[PDB]
């Protein structure tokens, strides 16, 4: 669940990955779903929505419990797992996950080539934050990074939302395809961080489930101060905890190799400077050919 | 006279409390500041020496720090020396004036000193003299003036609260009290009072009353 | 009165010592009071007029002894006033032009040509300090006692590869160093280097 | 027994409570017993993390808890600062979900709950009993009784023969304390569909008794509790904590709150060498042009500075601003957020006004038959802005009632046999409409305002908003507002409402400048130039509607004063007399040339 | 004699009776260029009044008694020092005080006076001591902080600022 | 001018410090530096750091000591009076009378700062205790400060057992406040 412990259990529920995958949170008839889950748990709408410290002891201590005979009914047994979490005394409680949920979200929102030195110097400077926020001195960068993580997290799900109810997600024999265009959050997704983010929302969604063949995920933005592309390929991924012969197996990225012979091959002036590999910058005119040509090569 | 190095940072010590608690300006420790910069110009050779050429990593760490605090403690020195000789160029020059005083700039200032307070009064004087003096009638056109209707001279506040501890002698002054203390008597001419300083004691004492006692090194301004 | 417009000036300064009291790192001094000056001046020369009238009536007049004194006495007491007044915001001035010049290792538009030569010479008289026997020694130094010998420092505004006399540190814009204090004390001071 | 190890537990976690090594509330309690301030805030979380027993405690029976917590807070007072004291208050602080007034029913009786509204009415201090002295009657024993005032107490009914409650209370032995009782309203964007807003009656003790003026949105902490005045309870809330976001404290008295922290902010702040540019810009960020008008607004917003010369005579130091223009041009919202920014607002319709309404209404006690004066929104934005809409639409009646308040900021009573000048020292923004319901150049600007000279005279500024089909500024126009429909500098280039907010207040309660003799001697070269413009402009027809007399000269100077307020400088300059004239001229003679 | 606030106590105004008829001394008067005669009431400032009292047999002038050392306040300093507001009074009160007494040789002012700044000293030490904490990371300070002298307000200011930093040094992470 | 206006007349907590850390402390060595290079400092004496044997007792300076904490070559022996037992008799004394001050050492709040910061796991009692012990004893001073500063006069006053850097925190308004009342009393004769 998505920060449970600085957060109300409705919103834990809500915007998490597994969750939404499982009962398709972005339309109506999964808010419907979760509210009769919360109702045949015995939690009270308005206690769920209440805040994790504030919340009902007895429904807190129970918690356990009513999860454990509730959640297989919905097929969320998944949720279910064993984690490291934190304490110091007279202080809150923190897990590992949520730690990391906070320090990413400081390093992603923290705060023509000159433009792309300015952002990437941005980022730079973003690494100091996360970098301070590791620090028990310093809370209130901590606070602050979860904060900014629920921010991010509610962006990302509207932004799912978008792409989902437009079926913007185009389906090729080789691999999937979505690209964002007249977003309202467009300059969120800038960072590759925040679009790795967005994409790993997207692969989880419908696509884990469903029953449908693994394939690669084709992810691309568009900024409009300097008129490029942030093209990202995404592995495919096998149903969560699903222990199996071919789920043990794992699934390699072989999309740099084409990216790269595409680029090498062809003559779109693209950008491969990034550390991993797959996250590519594309002018705007060259991504129709870019993809055209990537159709053709059959190599992902 | 000489004892060791131990007894010099001790003595460099008390004198800069002393000159950053004291309201008057003490005279300067001519020998031992000698010794002390002597002393650091050949601890820095010593100390390069070896650098220059795992286990005496440490050493030479304890080498650099202690000639930091030391270089420290003499920076403070000086510049509060410095402070008081700005607060009181007048008087100091009064003091050189006058040639009954006993007191001379020469062994009450170093020769740096002097050199700081003439270049400084200069300057200031030639300032005020282009800005200010020279519109004034003759008879206003003193910087220092104590005829006038306010005394332009600045003498330090001899009557001036301080802390204090009793130490003792390192004594025709001492004498014990009733409890079997040793105790030190001093007056205090305006209010004709006697009071009583029992060694090992704080006190908030005026200045003047305890000049001597901290003169001779038998108390420590806190 | 007389004295209003030097009283104007002192509460003026009070104003600028106020002000320098409360900034806590970053002075900047006010522009020098030219016309306040100027007038104080012109009524110092007026009260020297009144003066010499006053010693011509005494010579050929009839004024008498007790008028004379006290007139003569009135006009010495302002002529007073007024140089007490002009003196002390003159001297908070300076001061604070001397702790500005030894906060530094040794705009100025505010300042009057008298004050930019007097800064100028009070930081050749500080170096000239520094050459003597304090060699040794920076006078111009940190006044807070060393505590620990090494620390982390971030540089916070980008430079090339400034060669220091301790060493070589290439001040690459948000990059730490784990480096002695001391090395590094100058580069903090100039703003190049923060402690955290 | 429970009692004593519930205070045990209490005066431990005050006394053992560290989050890295300064004992926060230990540290606290000294610093407030120091002041003579008896009484102690505690954050619930902090609570909750030490101990979540205690917090489950408090919880479940706040009435019968909170009672310890306060004997054990004196204790650890008297242990802290005796060396061998009233009874200390416990104040709240909590993040919890706020409850909706309105979802307020018997699923929260006795509980601590939290909710936000707006405070519409206080009353007078009274007087509690904490230790009271009794002496019987008959056989005249001396007793005692202590009171805490948390209700689930009385005079003992048999005396310690004599009759029923034989007990009679000694005054001058006995000791109390204040108590304040409020009306709270809902939040208007949180009422349900088609209801009316809901009031709530609430309570406060000691220290939390003088923190609210009417008509400030608040936000309360406390217990949800009934009292019978048969089978129902009237239901009150008991106040705990008090939070607001306008320092009531720093209004109503010449002092000052503002953090050490605050202060060199807003210093800062001042420094910025362009702080006028930032602040037209931070006012309505979604309406289009009208940099003249935001202007204004900033002028009105700050106001001028107000001299109570030595013979008695006062001069206004508020900055009036009236708006006529055709439909469209945006005078509503800019009104509401005029409204929305200043420290203290009333938004007002003209057409739903009354002279009753806006001043003060004689009202009559249902119970003592005695005749009170209730506060209209001139009483109730005293010291702040009034945002009179539909000015035009506005009875003559109703209008007529306003011209004291206006200028000599008061408001004079003579009804039912009371006889009393109230205070309004208020600002008036109102927007109006031609008589047509657009400015038609064909007839004469007469015809077009039917206001009469007198009232307009008060209007520092006016402005005459004419719609121009330009096909440039039309398309500036509809690619904003459908950037706006579709669619946060905060890089120095505007700052958000509550800085905007607390920097009003600050530059009010500190700065008050005044013109130097250049300023003064074009001011009164401007005033003359612009007389003489006005007596050359009229024509035979017709006498000019927009006056020019010397209200203007004393607007202008407000103008300037307050332009040289808002950099905190002392004394406004020539540069802020320029400024003040520019304004002047775009605005007033721009109206009055046509 | 640099010191600020020095000059601005010297400025202040004190009632002046003259004592003999001195021709062309209107200046201090409010119309310039006319004769003043004996007894004439006027106010002048300290540094002039001083000097002209002690210097001119039958001095120049003759120093009236001020109204701010007068039989109310000295009953209002009596009655209740910390609450009496001396800002209103003057705001250079104790210097005001300092220099009469000096000039006048007087003991009652001089006892009234260090009662009052020792009562006052007292609630001055309490407000300094008393500093601020944030839990989540007054209105009697400011009444007080309101009511003090110039030289009150110094002491106050140094005795805060060494309080804030000998707290901050040893509550420093 | 060459000094600040903060540095006039009194002393900052850090050089309050810095004066503390001059005095000595006992340690446990972790190496063998006895030979059966050469430390050679100017300031303080070279002889013990150069006889110094593992898990032997040897006094050397508190700065030098911190030094070697640092590289965990020397573990810290707490001063005796920074026991529980010892801060509950001082508290119990400080308790039966009002009058007096505790004498506990010149330097134990700044030495106790120190040795919490820096050496934790040298304590052989816990420290939150010591705190609280600590907190306790400063509460009680700062009441019997608060008590005697009732009787600020003209002439002389007496503060005994009263640690450094409470003089150094009073040393403002104390001076202030007693030359003013000199200066009124000079004045008066
Ligand atoms: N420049 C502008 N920028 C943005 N929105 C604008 C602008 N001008 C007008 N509007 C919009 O036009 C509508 C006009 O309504 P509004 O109540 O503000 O008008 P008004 O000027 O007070 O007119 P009326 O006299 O008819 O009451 C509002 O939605 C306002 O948002
Ligand atoms: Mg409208
Ligand atoms: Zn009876």
């Amino acid at each position: 669940l998505f920060l449970l412990r600085h957060s109300s259990l409705y919103d834990s529920f809500y915007y998490s990955n597994y969750v939404n995958a499982k009962l398709s949170l972005w339309n109506e008839n999964g808010k419907k779903r979760l509210h009769k889950m919360f109702a045949r748990m015995g939690i009270p709408l308005s206690t769920a929505q209440e805040t994790w410290l504030y919340m009902d002891h007895s429904i807190k201590r129970e918690l356990g419990i009513i999860f454990d005979k509730n959640l297989d009914r919905y097929g969320l047994q998944d949720i279910i797992r064993d984690g490291f979490v934190r304490t110091l005394g007279y202080r809150g409680s923190i897990s590992a996950s949520e730690f990391v949920e906070a320090l990413t979200a400081l390093l992603e929102v923290g705060n023509s080539a000159q433009k792309l030195t300015n952002l990437r110097k941005r980022w730079v400077s973003n690494f100091w934050l996360s970098w301070d926020a590791l620090d028990d001195r310093k809370v209130e960068l901590l606070n602050r990074g979860i904060q900014l993580a629920q921010d991010l997290q509610r962006a990302i799900f509207n932004t799912g939302v978008a792409i989902l109810e437009k079926k913007l997600i185009k389906h090729l024999r080789i691999y999937r395809l979505c690209v964002l265009q007249d977003g309202p959050d467009l300059d969120l997704y800038r960072n590759p961080l925040t679009l790795l983010r967005l994409g790993n929302w997207l692969i989880e969604c419908c696509a884990e489930s469903e029953d449908k063949q693994l394939l690669p995920m084709v992810l691309a933005s568009i900024d409009e101060n300097t008129d490029t592309y942030l093209v990202a390929g995404l592995t495919p991924r096998y149903p969560r905890g699903l222990d199996t012969i071919h789920t043990k197996k794992p699934i390699l990225n072989n999309f740099s190799m084409a990216f790269q012979q595409i680029t090498a091959e062809t003559d779109a002036k693209v950008r491969i400077d990034n550390f991993e590999s797959s996250i590519i910058e594309i002018r705007r005119e060259d991504l129709s050919p870019f993809l055209e040509k990537l159709t053709l090569s059959g190599l992902l | 006279i000489y004892v060791s190095p131990q007894q010099d940072f001790s003595d460099l010590m008390k004198s800069w409390k002393n000159e950053r608690c004291s309201p008057e300006l003490l005279p300067y420790p001519h020998q031992l500041m000698k010794r002390l910069l002597n002393r650091i110009s050949m601890q820095s050779q010593l100390i390069e020496n070896i650098s220059m050429g795992n286990e005496s990593k440490l050493p030479l760490l304890c080498m650099e720090t202690e000639l930091e605090r030391l270089k420290f403690v003499i920076r403070s020195y000086i510049r509060c020396r410095l402070s008081k000789i700005d607060k009181f160029s007048l008087y100091l020059r009064q003091l050189n004036e006058d040639e009954n005083s006993l007191i001379s700039l020469t062994d009450l200032l170093s020769k740096d000193e002097i050199k700081y307070h003439d270049t400084h009064s200069l300057i200031w004087l030639k300032l005020v003299n282009d800005s200010i003096l020279k519109y004034m009638p003759e008879e206003l056109q003193a910087i220092n003036d104590t005829e006038g209707s306010v005394n332009m001279i600045d003498e330090p506040d001899w009557n001036k609260f301080v802390f204090i501890h009793v130490n003792g002698p390192p004594d025709p002054l001492l004498q014990e009290n009733e409890f079997g203390k040793p105790c030190y008597t001093v007056t205090i001419p305006d209010l004709k009072e006697e009071v009583e300083l029992t060694i090992g004691s704080i006190y908030v004492m005026r200045y003047e009353v305890i000049r001597d006692l901290l003169r001779d090194d038998k108390v420590a301004l806190i | 009165m007389y004295g209003d417009l030097g009283n104007k000036l002192v509460l003026e300064a009070k104003r600028t010592k106020q002000l320098y009291a409360r900034s806590n790192q970053d002075v900047n001094l006010p522009m020098y009071h030219e016309d306040i000056i100027r007038n104080i001046l012109k009524e110092v020369s007026n009260l020297r007029k009144n003066t010499e009238y006053l010693k011509e009536q005494q010579q050929l007049g009839m004024l008498d002894d007790k008028v004379a004194k006290c007139q003569y006495f009135v006009t010495l007491l302002c002529m007073e006033r007024n140089k007490r007044c002009l003196l002390a915001y003159q001297r908070l001035r300076t001061d604070i032009l001397d702790s500005m010049a030894w906060n530094n290792n040794g705009d100025t538009n505010n300042l009057s040509h008298q004050e930019q030569e007097y800064l100028k010479e009070y930081c050749d008289l500080i170096t000239d300090l520094k050459s003597g026997d304090l060699v040794d020694i920076d006078l111009s130094g940190s006044l807070v006692p060393p505590s620990d010998v090494f620390i982390d420092v971030r540089v916070l505004k980008d430079a090339g590869e400034i060669q220091t006399e301790y060493g070589v540190f290439n001040l690459i814009k948000d990059s730490q160093f784990f480096v002695r204090q001391s090395d590094v004390e100058r580069l903090i001071q100039q703003g190049y280097l923060q402690k955290i | 027994d429970d009692n004593t190890e519930i205070i045990k537990s209490f005066k431990n976690f005050i006394l053992e409570f560290r989050l890295d090594s300064q004992f926060i509330y230990r540290d606290q309690l000294r610093n407030n017993i120091l002041v003579k301030n008896y009484s102690l805030t505690v954050n619930m979380e902090h609570l909750i993390g030490y101990n979540e027993d205690i917090y489950k405690k408090l919880s479940d029976e706040p009435s019968d808890i909170i009672p310890l917590f306060e004997t054990a807070i004196t204790q650890v007072a008297k242990r802290i600062s005796i060396l061998s004291l009233p009874t200390f208050q416990l104040i709240l602080n909590s993040n919890a979900n706020q409850i909706p007034l309105r979802d307020l029913d018997s699923e929260h009786v006795s509980k601590i709950v939290r909710l936000s509204g707006i405070i519409i009415s206080t009353s007078v201090l009274s007087s509690r009993a904490t230790y009271l002295s009794i002496m019987c009657r008959n056989c005249r024993h001396t007793t005692s009784i202590t009171i805490n005032n948390f209700n689930s107490v009385s005079l003992p009914r048999s005396c310690l023969n004599c009759g029923p409650d034989p007990y009679i209370i000694i005054h001058e032995s006995s000791k109390f304390i204040d108590q304040q009782f409020l009306k709270l309203q809902e939040i208007p964007e949180l009422v349900p569909v088609g209801e009316m807003p809901r009031n709530l009656t609430m309570t406060c003790d000691r220290y939390l008794t003088n923190k609210v003026i009417p008509g400030t949105r608040v936000t309360i902490v406390g217990i949800y509790s009934i009292y019978n005045s048969v089978a129902i309870r009237t239901p009150y809330i008991k106040i705990l904590g008090i939070q607001s976001d306008v320092e009531t404290s720093s209004i109503w008295n010449s002092v000052t709150m503002f953090t050490e922290e605050e202060e060199e902010e807003f210093l800062q702040l001042s420094r910025n060498p362009k702080l006028y540019e930032i602040l037209t810009n931070s006012i309505a960020p979604s309406i289009f042009g009208n940099e003249d008008i935001k202007k204004a607004i900033v002028c009105l917003l700050m106001g001028g500075s107000k001299k109570i010369l030595p013979d008695g005579m006062r001069l206004r130091g508020d900055i009036n601003v009236l708006l006529l223009g055709d439909p469209g041009t945006a005078k509503s919202q800019l009104l509401k957020f005029v409204e929305k920014v200043s420290p203290i607002a009333v938004y007002t319709s003209g057409k739903g006004s009354s002279a009753a309404g806006l001043t003060a209404s004689v009202q009559r006690d249902p119970m003592t038959r005695e005749f009170y004066l209730e506060g209209g929104a001139m009483v109730l934005a005293d010291g702040g802005v009034v945002c009179i809409d539909e000015f035009d639409k506005m009875r003559d009646e109703d209008r007529v009632a306003i011209h004291e308040a206006m200028e000599q900021q008061t408001i004079s009573i003579a009804k039912a046999g009371i006889t009393t000048v109230l205070n309004s020292r208020t600002s008036v923004l109102a927007a109006a409409n031609p008589i047509y319901g657009r400015y038609d150049d064909l007839k004469s600007p007469g015809d077009n305002i039917d206001f009469q000279t007198t009232i307009l005279s008060r209007f520092d500024m006016i402005f005459i908003v004419k719609d121009d089909h330009n096909e440039e500024r039309d398309i500036s126009i509809a690619n904003h507002v459908i950037n706006i429909h579709t669619g946060q500098e905060e890089n120095g280039s505007e700052i958000s409402i509550e800085k905007m907010k607390r920097y009003i207040t600050y530059c009010r309660l500190k700065c008050a400048p005044r013109l130097s003799p250049q300023a003064a001697e074009k001011l009164s070269s401007n005033f003359v130039t612009i007389r003489k413009q006005l007596l050359i402009n009229e024509e035979s027809t017709e006498r000019s509607s927009i006056p020019i007399t010397i209200r203007q000269l004393e607007a202008i100077i407000r103008i300037t004063e307050s332009l040289a307020k808002l950099e905190l400088s002392p004394i406004a300059q020539e540069r802020h007399v320029d400024e003040a004239i520019r304004l002047f001229q775009a605005s007033t003679m721009d109206a009055a040339s046509q | 004699y640099y010191d600020i606030d020095d000059v601005l106590a010297d400025g202040t105004e004190f009632p002046c009776k003259f004592q003999y008829d001195i021709p062309g001394l209107g200046y201090l008067e409010n119309n310039p260029g006319r004769p003043i005669t004996k007894n004439t009431k006027l106010s002048l400032p300290l540094w002039l009044a001083r000097i002209l009292a002690i210097v001119g047999p039958v001095p120049f002038v003759e120093l009236l008694p001020p109204d701010m050392f007068s039989t109310k306040v000295m009953n209002a300093i009596k009655t209740d020092p910390v609450a009496l507001d001396l800002h209103s009074i003057n705001s250079h009160f104790f210097s005001l005080a300092i220099k009469w007494i000096m000039l006048f040789s007087e003991k009652e002012l001089a006892n009234v006076v260090s009662e009052l700044l020792l009562q006052r000293a007292q609630e001055l030490n309490h407000h300094a001591s008393s500093l601020s904490i944030d839990l989540n990371a007054n209105i009697a300070t400011s009444t007080f902080l309101l009511k003090l002298e110039e030289m009150e307000k110094e002491i106050y200011k140094k005795s805060h600022e060494s309080y804030k930093d000998t707290k901050r040094w040893m509550f420093k992470k | 001018m060459s000094l600040p206006a903060h540095l006039q007349q009194t002393f900052s907590p850090e050089e309050i410090q810095f004066i503390v850390e001059n005095e000595p402390i006992k340690i446990f060595p972790r190496i063998t530096t006895r030979q059966k290079t050469r430390w050679q400092l100017i300031t303080t004496d070279d002889k013990a750091l150069n006889n110094m044997v593992a898990m032997r007792s040897t006094e050397v300076v508190l700065w030098i000591a911190l030094l070697l904490k640092q590289q965990s070559k020397c573990s810290i022996v707490a001063p005796q009076w920074l026991t529980t037992k010892e801060l509950d008799r001082k508290i119990q004394y400080e308790k039966t009378h009002p009058d007096r001050f505790s004498e506990l050492p010149w330097n134990w709040l700044v030495l106790a700062r120190i040795l919490f910061n820096k050496a934790k796991d040298d304590f052989h009692d816990p420290i939150h205790e010591l705190r609280g012990k600590i907190q306790d004893l400063r509460e009680i001073r700062q009441i019997k400060v608060l008590k005697g500063l009732k009787y600020l006069n003209e002439s002389h006053l007496q503060l005994d057992n009263l640690s450094l850097l409470e003089i150094n925190e009073l040393r403002p308004f104390i001076t202030e406040i007693m030359d003013k009342l000199r200066e009124i009393h000079t004045a008066s004769l």
